[PDB]
């Protein structure tokens, strides 16, 4: 949900680094 | 689903008979054709946990922005503004569905009795034979009966 | 639905079968043919449960921002406010449907009697043969009685 | 709806023809043929029950978000605000519909009478042979009566 | 998904054979064909982990601005403002679905007994032959047993 | 994905195929033909490491601009703003998928025994022969035991 | 992608491969046929690192502006804005994936021994036959062994 969220957006930030 | 319910049933059926196969593997040899008999019961479970744990570190802060107000008169005030930044694991875990719970194995060994020693020797035979895991709560009895 | 419910009783009779199957495979080396009787009875819920946990944990916080002001004269005000993190744990479990919801075993060994310790040898040897889980209300019953 | 009912019923009397079955293959060695007659009666339910849970867990709140003002003079002011988040359990269970609510089974013995300990062993053996579960309401007699 | 599990269990069943392959490919020449017997259980698990890391250095912060106003006059009146650029480290693993949990192995060598440092020999050979690895909950018997 | 899996298991055992074939290289003018016998286990990671690190360095900054007000009168007023430019190094790295995590090799040799000497030269040439890395948890053995 | 991984250990075999040709190159001459075995491991990264640094000179500013206003009355202002430029480097930097990141080799002398000295200078002809280079962790053995 809202957790799994997040995750993917910290995903999504690791990726951009 | 019940077609899904009969195939979980076969998995388990044919878990059995792999366990049974390798007793029979181990047990031939050592104790010969026909003196002994071993049943394993099998139970499996097919949840579908999914899991998804959010931890931090509450120990090892670091400040990001920081204001200190102090001042003196008598009187004294100390105001403080604070951001913090965390260490944050964000896991998801998807289990795998069916896992044995739970096992249970019985070996009888035909009399003419067997002394302790090699009882125990084979139940240690046994244990890495299946995998004994008490911990899952898994049972394995080893006894010598007399067989009709 | 209905048809379901006939499967899901043809279910319940085939585990029955499985299990009197081992029960024989056990049995009949160690005891003979004709010498034993046993029945076996299964009842498997069918139900559907499905269910959301979300934990936290209360006793390891981490501070994100913080306020704390704390001025004198006397007058002594001590205004605090302060935003958390916590452990956040979101599991989603699905049950399967059909599962063994209590186990009742039977077995009669024909007389000509038979002693404690061999009762109770048969006993052991079942327990495990079957997967006895008394934790679950499983019952199992081993009896020495006289065929007609 | 009412061919529906037909088939409840239809499920109903297989039920009680299986554990009849059953009740033969376990008496016939033990007993013999013709020497005991028995009856069994299998009440079902078909509700279609549906049920939704929301459980909270209260000795285990984690404080979120806190406001805490405390100013002396005397005068003691102790304002306080607090924001909790909480063990959150949803679960949402259907039951299956069919589902045996009570069961009665009597099993007559032919005389020549039968002892008490016999008759108390083939009920021990009909315990597990039918499932007896006492807990449900189930009934299970053994009489020694004179046929005809 | 339960064809999916099938093949789990087919893949168990080939790490299985070949850890056999590689016992018998070290016994065989060392003990001789027959003189020994070994079964190899693995559990495998099958998990679908996936974590993403940030972890931050509280102990080196850089100041990026920075705002100090110190007056006195008595009164003395220190504010200040100051905002931090931290290390940051942003990790996302995913990790394999199928790994070795734990590892059983049992071997059994036929008697003419065996020395303990024959024993142990043999034993540090088998560490290293199959990967023993303690620390992951493996576990390895060897023992000496009279071969019917 | 389980296709991915079998074939990783095939990279492992085709590793542990090359690495015996050096031994063998290795070990075959030593020592001779049949004299010996190695196994040798590797275990690989696969998991999907993708690492972004932003470091800074707080001990050499650079004022980008910068005013300070200092006026007395008593009195001593020291306000001051400050701007820093900061080393910024932003490395972004993905490790490749299967790594060797622990390598176990075990060699056994042929008595007529081997003197310590001896025993620790072939271990010397062993390391370097496999690529021994204790600090990643490798294990090698070397022992002399009597062949059948 | 374990196309790409197989390709990897094709690499590195590779590698091993061409240093052996120069180990026998060099010794052939030197020691002769079959008076000699050695084997090479090769350890090879084959990471995705990418780095971007951003560095000043905070030891060399250049002012651009500057105000400066410095009243006296007693009272002393010293009001002062100033802004700076300073050197900047940005260097981006992208790694080659396959990097050896540990060589061992090990060179076993048949013997009729060999005298230290020898052993020495043949370990310092390797050291540039191979490019030994300790500061990356390489290993080079040389030991005198006795064929068989």
């Amino acid at each position: 949900v809202d957790g799994i969220q997040a995750e993917m957006r910290a995903m999504m930030v690791e990726a951009t680094n | 689903a019940s077609a899904a319910r009969r195939k979980e049933q076969e998995l388990e059926r044919s878990q059995e008979q792999a366990l049974r196969e390798k007793i029979d593997s181990v047990l031939l040899p050592i104790l010969g054709y026909g003196n002994y008999t071993a049943q394993v019961d099998i139970q499996m479970d097919f949840s579908a946990v999914e899991q998804t744990r959010k931890r931090f570190d509450p120990n090892t802060p670091a400040t990001r922005s920081e204001y200190a107000l102090e001042d003196y008169n008598g009187s004294v005030r100390k105001e403080s503004t604070r951001n913090f930044e965390l260490d944050t694991t964000i896991s998801h875990e998807r289990k795998q569905t069916g896992t044995v719970a739970r096992q249970t194995v019985s070996v009888a060994i035909k009399d003419r009795p067997m002394s302790e020693s090699e009882i125990n020797a084979i139940r240690q035979v046994l244990i890495g034979t299946v995998g004994f895991d008490q911990g899952r709560g898994d049972l394995l009895n080893v006894l010598s009966v007399k067989f009709a």
